[PDB]
């Protein structure tokens, strides 16, 4: 999803923080394959 | 004693966001190196003191561990004291005393509930304010809680793995077969009592449905 | 970063996305103003018209050059991390030798 | 004149704590209205509620011209 | 430890935090001389370390960090565009504002004097404050002033919308 | 459900350092040899932190319900309402908040911002079926 | 020390950071050989620090360059934000009011900053400084080089008036759209004194 | 105005600040709050309902006429600790 | 008596700053109470003022009436104030109007 730049809206970002709010999914981290992936996930994503 | 020599202790001036360079999330975690340490730390005293018998970071476990837990001569009542006291007691004792101690510390609460910021302001500060105090201290309390459970499978090994000197070693072995469960039941409310306020549960009190 | 790119390429404009006015005045204050004056840039319009001197300090946290949360961990914790370490390293031969 | 100044400020100070702290000023504002749209040929009556011939020519300058100022 | 003789001569109330001693000293000359001196222990406790400096000047250099500057930097800090729990150093324990601040300080609550005078749409007077706010800031420009002074430009911008809209 | 809260969108405070323990216990590996529960890391990140993620939401679109069909200002039109601007300022605070790069980046918290989405136009696909319809 | 793909650049993030890990391993050769263990390595750090050095304000001035190439693009579609002029004119009266156009001002600092870190890197080699004296930098050193870095430089406004070429004739058709094109006018008349 | 908003206090803490000497220093602190004269009578403030003629306003000044009482007390304690800078200069003539 | 001299002082001294402490708190909770028919710093002079006397700076034990003052007025001048600007301007509202004709 695409955040851009802003700066919109309110307190020229007002959420900014922002650990996925609150992850970083630390899987274990331990995970580096990567795939070379994908579309990024049509997935029913783009049917949502 | 040899686990994580404090991050977020102090600031590598200046380069202070990030949240710092110590952490986030640079303090890998990955599993950690800090992980290898400490479980590196307790395999190297528990099955190297044990293959022993078949400050070296951190030599008071099974060095005070040792040779108090070996000096008993009727231990088999004290290990089960030791266990039912510590449970309950200990675990409440804890993670009730860190958070009293910033409770009273510089508390100031005042940012009392959320200053009403909206909504989903969901710990704004952090950008290094007022969520600079409690990453501190659930830091400090899953750090000391960890040394801690660590420590019970040091008992639950030290002399019960193998024997030294019963063979009626499944107290300790309880204790972690319901010290685990004590532990990880103890942290699991929590986190449920990690309400947004800070929330601080220091009361008590259980009214009926008659106040 | 990125897969699935911007493609291509990927640039954040920055030098606006930070620097449209940023740590281009705090990144640049231990670099402006040394004589960078006004000459009335009391931006009369609206918004970035602070600007007197040293300090009225703001005195911006600089997220990064803005957009990098990833990249200025990329900077910060592999150049910083790793040059760190290297300087223990060289301390403890420097004690050795 | 002033006619809502007090409920200008009123509202701000209120409204650091909004909003049933100014929310009784709408019941307050249906019984004044509903005196002082009342009566002369009784009229709180618009709220599907003789009186009829209490009203004449100076009875009716005076009530919609009572109530033109009203709706101003 | 409590002087709780009136309920029972003879008797103490020692309620240490979370806790509370019924120690019943049996003669109430031991119960007398053991508060009198628990009160000479409050010529020990109440007079040597009460505070008498200790929470007087450790409310004074921790006090001193107030809001974010003590330690300054910095390297992941800055209070620009916020109040973020504003610590209204006046009606603290300063109170002794600098007559520049302090006299503005007043036209900081004359500030709020313009968003009463906003807040009632009569633009004019309030302008005109703001004239006067300009004229004494401008002038007399002693770190917490440039922070009353984004209050000041907050409100400009406040001004100037509301106009703007109002025309 | 009343918002006490569960925790809160503030574990990003707690749950880093709680998956120390999660890791250097690694949750549960020393834990020596019996039937322990693991996992445990999830279990609430899977059960009980989703759920709160997704009522969460909920609620935070509860914070923007503001009861007006509708109002606006709008330097463009009417734009109708305060709803809409409001739906726009929490789907950029939160879209920024709860993921930017990364796109899974979630379980279904991708899925969870889609739910908030599909709310929104739950709500004002209402409107049009309160009004006109 | 990019480190990543877009912005240690555009993006002060190498103009600052790259100063820190620069002069850390400054510190740590030139103690590293200052302990002078024994000969004939020190040549070894004489190499590898002008190297590293040479090699890192190059990136940096790279970086600078096609990073300030896209300065313009997507910055200025703002109105006279910045300032203000007191040009005398002909009849030397008071004919400036020449204001503003904010792409001034940000180009005005990103290569002053630029030449203070580049100053921190060919005055760098002063402050470390001890005995033996194992020197391993010359403070005033590369004459050579600081003439290419004053061709770089001025390869770099010389980007910089090209970017106003590009940006001004056709990214695209509106400084605003005629609207001011004479803001364009504006601000290059700011530039022959900026 | 006076020390009649601390006229038995002129005994009742004045005595207890002449040879008390301050006895024990936590009732100077609490029981010279519980004020001796002043605010010894700390009961029924209390901003009193029921409806808004009796009283809710007069006991609401009488809420704080503590501010107007136990202050022109306290700041007659402080008055009094003009006396005890008094007893601060004859505790610097000993000195 | 030369350390009942200092000693007299000394907890002269002690008790003249503490009293000048509470001497404060209640000089302001009586700055706050003299604010009639003003209602805009009420909430926010007062609302500073149980921002520390009830709170963190005179968070002793010490006095009753500042205890039951300062935590009592959260109701009392909050619910008071309150409601008392609710029925001003249902003054103005009796006020406005009877120049309808």
């Amino acid at each position: 999803s695409q955040e851009p730049m802003l700066d919109a809206d309110r307190l020229r970002s007002s959420w900014t923080f922002s650990e996925s709010m609150d992850l970083n999914y630390s899987n274990p981290s331990s995970s580096p394959n990567s795939l070379g992936n994908l579309k990024i996930l049509l997935d029913d994503k783009a049917s949502k | 004693v040899t686990n994580n020599d404090i991050f977020k202790i102090i600031s590598i001036s200046h380069n202070g966001f990030t949240s710092l360079e110590n952490y986030l999330y640079n303090i890998v975690n990955i599993d950690i190196m800090e992980h290898s340490k400490t479980i590196n730390k307790n395999l190297e005293q528990f099955i190297h003191d044990q293959s022993l018998n078949k400050q070296e970071n951190e030599g008071f476990n099974r060095i005070g561990f040792l040779l108090k837990t070996i000096n008993n001569i009727n231990k088999l009542p004290v290990a089960f004291n030791i266990i039912t006291e510590r449970a309950k007691e200990e675990i409440h004792n804890i993670i009730v005393k860190s958070t009293e101690s910033i409770r009273s510390k510089h508390p100031s609460l005042l940012k009392m509930a959320t200053s009403l910021k909206n909504d989903n302001h969901f710990g704004l500060p952090v950008q290094d304010i007022l969520s600079i105090i409690l990453r501190e201290c659930f830091w400090e309390i899953f750090l000391k809680l960890l040394y801690a459970i660590q420590c019970h499978r040091a008992i639950f090994e030290m002399s019960n793995i193998l024997q030294p000197t019963s063979s009626a070693k499944p107290a300790f072995k309880f204790n972690k077969i319901w010290g685990k469960l004590l532990d990880e039941i103890e942290l699991l409310l929590v986190r449920y009592i990690n309400d947004p306020e800070l929330i601080s549960s220091n009361n008590g009190s259980i009214k009926p449905i008659n106040g | 970063n990125n897969t699935n790119q911007d493609k291509s390429q990927g640039c954040v404009e920055l030098s606006y996305y930070l620097k449209i006015n940023q740590l281009f005045q705090i990144i640049s204050d231990t670099g402006k103003d040394s004589e960078g004056l006004k000459s009335t840039v009391e931006p009369n319009k609206v918004n970035t018209i602070s600007g007197t001197s040293y300090l009225n300090l703001n005195c911006q946290p600089s997220s990064q050059g803005l957009t990098d949360s990833p990249t200025i961990i990329e900077m910060w914790l592999l150049i910083l991390k790793y040059i760190n370490d290297l300087w223990k390293i060289c301390d403890q031969f420097i004690e050795f030798w | 004149e002033f006619f809502q100044l007090d409920d200008f400020h009123d509202s701000i100070m209120i409204f650091q704590n909004l909003n049933e702290l100014s929310v009784l000023s709408g019941e307050f504002n249906k019984e004044y209205e509903l005196r002082k749209t009342k009566l002369m040929y009784p009229l709180i009556w618009k709220k599907n509620k003789f009186t009829q011939s209490l009203s004449l020519h100076f009875l009716q300058d005076y009530f919609l011209k009572i109530l033109g100022f009203l709706l101003y | 430890v409590t002087q709780e003789e009136f309920s029972t001569k003879r008797l103490l109330f020692k309620f240490s935090n979370s806790n509370s001693s019924l120690y019943e000293c049996r003669d109430a000359d031991e119960c007398s001389r053991l508060l009198d001196v628990i009160r000479k222990a409050k010529d020990d406790l109440c007079d040597i370390f009460h505070v008498e400096e200790e929470n007087s000047k450790r409310i004074r250099e921790s006090f001193r960090y107030l809001q974010s500057t003590q330690q300054t930097p910095g390297r992941e800090n800055n209070r620009s565009p916020n109040k973020n729990k504003r610590r209204s150093m006046g009606g603290s324990i300063t109170p002794d504002m600098s007559s520049t601040a302090q006299r503005l300080k007043f036209l900081d609550e004359g500030v709020e004097e313009i968003d009463i005078e906003l807040a009632r749409l009569r633009f004019e007077s309030a302008v005109e404050t703001l004239l006067d706010i300009e004229s004494q800031l401008e002038d007399l420009s002693l770190m917490l002033l440039n922070l009353i002074s984004l209050k000041i430009e907050q409100r400009r911008e406040a001004i100037s919308s509301k106009l703007s809209q109002s025309i | 459900v009343p918002p006490s809260v569960f925790n809160m969108k503030v574990i990003l405070d707690p749950f880093l350092l709680f998956t120390q323990s999660t890791s250097t216990i690694v949750p549960s590996v020393l834990t020596q040899n019996t039937i322990s529960s693991l996992t445990f890391f999830d279990d609430y990140m899977n059960k009980s932190f989703l759920p709160k993620i997704q009522m969460t939401m909920d609620y935070l679109f509860t914070v923007e319900v503001e009861s007006n069909n509708p109002y606006a200002l709008e330097l463009s039109d009417e734009n109708h309402n305060i709803f809409k601007t409001a739906l726009d300022f929490q789907r950029l605070f939160y879209n920024l908040l709860n993921v930017f790069n990364t796109a899974n980046t979630f379980r279904e918290k991708i899925s969870y911002c889609i739910l908030d989405l599909l709310n929104h136009f739950y709500n004002y696909y209402l409107g049009l079926f309160n009004s006109l319809i | 020390d990019y480190g990543f793909i877009p912005p240690n650049c555009n993006g002060l993030s190498c103009l600052r950071y790259l100063p820190k890990i620069v002069e850390p391993i400054l510190k740590f050769s030139t103690e590293l050989a200052q302990l002078n263990i024994t000969t004939n390595g020190i040549t070894i750090c004489r190499n590898t620090l002008s190297t590293i050095i040479n090699r890192c304000v190059g990136a940096i001035s790279s970086t600078k360059l096609r990073d300030i190439s896209n300065f313009y693009q997507l910055e200025n579609w703002q109105v006279y934000e910045t300032v203000t002029f007191s040009s005398k004119s002909q009849d030397s009266s008071k004919n400036l009011t020449f204001e503003y156009g904010v792409t001034q001002f940000p180009e005005i600092v990103t290569s002053f900053q630029e030449v203070s870190i580049k100053t921190t890197r060919d005055l760098l080699f002063a402050y470390e400084k001890l005995p033996i004296i194992n020197g391993i930098s010359v403070v005033s050193y590369p004459s050579k080089q600081l003439l290419t870095g004053i061709e770089i430089q001025q390869i770099i406004s010389m980007e910089a008036v090209l970017e106003a070429i590009l940006k001004n004739a056709a990214k695209d058709k509106d400084n605003p759209r005629n609207s001011h094109t004479i803001l364009t006018l504006t601000n290059l008349q700011y530039f022959r004194e900026c | 105005s006076l020390y009649e908003l601390d006229p038995k206090w002129k005994k009742l803490l004045k005595t207890d600040n002449f040879l008390g000497g301050l006895t024990v220093n936590e009732f100077v602190q609490e029981l010279s709050k519980d004020h001796r004269n002043d605010v010894l009578i700390d009961a029924n403030t209390k901003n009193l309902p029921t409806n808004e003629k009796d009283q809710d306003a007069i006991r609401e000044a009488i809420w704080k006429q503590l501010d107007p009482k136990p202050y022109i007390r306290t700041f007659e304690s402080t008055l009094k600790e003009l006396k005890n800078l008094n007893e601060e200069t004859l505790n610097k003539r000993q000195y | 008596v030369n350390n009942k001299k200092i000693s007299l002082k000394i907890s002269e001294a002690t008790i003249l700053i503490t009293k000048v402490v509470r001497i404060l708190e209640l000089s302001s909770k009586c700055q706050e109470l003299i604010t009639e028919r003003k209602f805009f710093k009420v909430l926010q002079n007062l609302d500073s003022l149980e921002k520390l006397y009830l709170q963190e700076f005179k968070n002793y034990n010490f006095q009753f009436l500042i205890e039951i003052y300062n935590s009592i007025p959260f109701l009392q001048k909050v619910t008071k104030d309150e409601c008392i600007n609710l029925i001003r301007n249902s003054l103005n509202l009796n006020l406005g109007k009877n120049l309808i004709k």
